[PDB]
């Protein structure tokens, strides 16, 4: 089984915050 | 109050490290709790949840596999600025943990996803946050629910750490703050909930998993 389609979606390009 | 610095080096980082998932009661306090809850129960009344989403959307409904609604909060929006405190304080929490966490190093996180399982047996089925390796490390959910009985109402986040003898049943408990490790040690659920059950979630990412995962993304692996 693919566990990414069980997996809670991010965004992957354009949205991460830097601390 | 313990101080951030004690908080993070003195319990956060040797229970992650032993544990791979640390519960922190009352964090910041009912008043603040309660002010969140409002701006959480403004979002949903005024229509801004959608459906949760999967990493992978394949042949079936993404209510298959989780019931919640969802929206993202960067925490500046107006109406979320209590949001905003709660995510400026865990991120303070992580930036004193940094460096100590595992062999992780900690740059950055998503957006807080804020979400509602709205009763009726909703929940989300046995899942990894992290299986493949898309950057995501800790993640750090604090609950709002003031007045949940999980014995009738549900909504247990039960997570089966990998290589121990007892699982771990999280009640969504008012002003509760977790954090657990992302990956496949700490496959999880949220059991059906029988009551409007509300959580918010950011999720940190290590520096170079979360590079080579922009990588693959970018070039279409
Ligand atoms: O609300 C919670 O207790 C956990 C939710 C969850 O597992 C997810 O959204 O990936
Ligand atoms: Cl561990
Ligand atoms: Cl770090
Ligand atoms: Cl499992
Ligand atoms: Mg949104
Ligand atoms: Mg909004
Ligand atoms: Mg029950
Ligand atoms: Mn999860």
């Amino acid at each position: 089984l693919d566990l990414e389609t069980l997996a809670p979606y991010i965004p992957m390009d354009g949205e991460d915050f830097q601390l | 109050p313990l101080p951030a610095l004690k908080l993070a080096l003195e319990y956060i980082v040797p229970c992650m490290n032993k544990h791979g998932i640390c519960v922190v009661d009352d964090f910041l306090g009912k008043e603040t709790g309660q002010q969140i809850g409002d701006e959480v129960r403004a979002l949903h009344d005024t229509g801004k949840f959608t459906d949760g989403q999967l990493v992978s959307q394949k042949s079936d409904s993404s209510k298959d596999i989780r019931g919640d609604k969802i929206t993202w909060i960067e925490g500046k929006e107006p109406g979320c600025e209590t949001i905003g405190l709660l995510m400026s304080s865990m991120d303070d929490l992580i930036r004193h943990c940094n460096g100590k966490l595992g062999s992780y190093k900690i740059n950055g996180r998503t957006k807080a996803m804020v979400a509602c399982y709205p009763g009726n047996g909703t929940g989300y089925v046995r899942h990894v946050d992290n299986p493949n390796g898309d950057g995501r490390c800790v993640t750090c959910i604090y609950y709002l629910n003031k007045d949940w009985d999980a014995k009738v109402s549900g909504g247990i986040l039960r997570i089966f750490p990998e290589g121990k003898a007892q699982f771990a049943d999280i009640e969504p408990k008012f002003d509760r703050l977790l954090f657990f490790w992302s990956d496949r040690r700490n496959p999880h659920e949220v059991q059906p909930a029988y009551a409007t059950r509300y959580a918010i979630t950011v999720w940190y990412f290590d520096a170079d998993e979360r590079a080579r995962a922009k990588v693959k993304y970018l070039t279409g692996e």
